[PDB]
């Protein structure tokens, strides 16, 4: 909402103005991969002991 | 005939206001730049 100043003279009389706007959230997604080693499975899962 | 009466009445109520006072020479004066204060969003130019 915006303030106004009251003018005196041949200035056209100003009346309040209001502003409604609406921005849309930008979207994104991120990545990474820690992929495991074959033998390392057969160790930590037991399965090879 | 040396008219000294004049007028002094209410010693008016006072408030503490944030201002900017600078001493230039022997005088104390207010530094006012009123744009953000009043002219800011109003579209009226700053005189």
């Amino acid at each position: 909402h915006q303030p106004l100043i009251a003018r005196d003279g041949p200035h056209p009389v100003e009346q309040p103005v209001h502003n409604y706007m609406t921005k849309v959230i930008d979207r994104r997604a991120l990545n990474a991969a820690f992929s495991l080693a074959t033998e390392a499975i057969a160790l930590l899962t037991g399965e090879a002991l | 005939n040396r008219e000294t009466l004049d007028e002094l009445e209410s010693a008016p109520q006072t408030t503490r206001v944030r201002a900017d006072l600078v001493a230039i020479g022997d005088r104390l004066v207010f530094l006012e730049a009123l744009e953000k204060r009043i002219y800011a969003a109003t579209n009226v130019p700053y005189p």
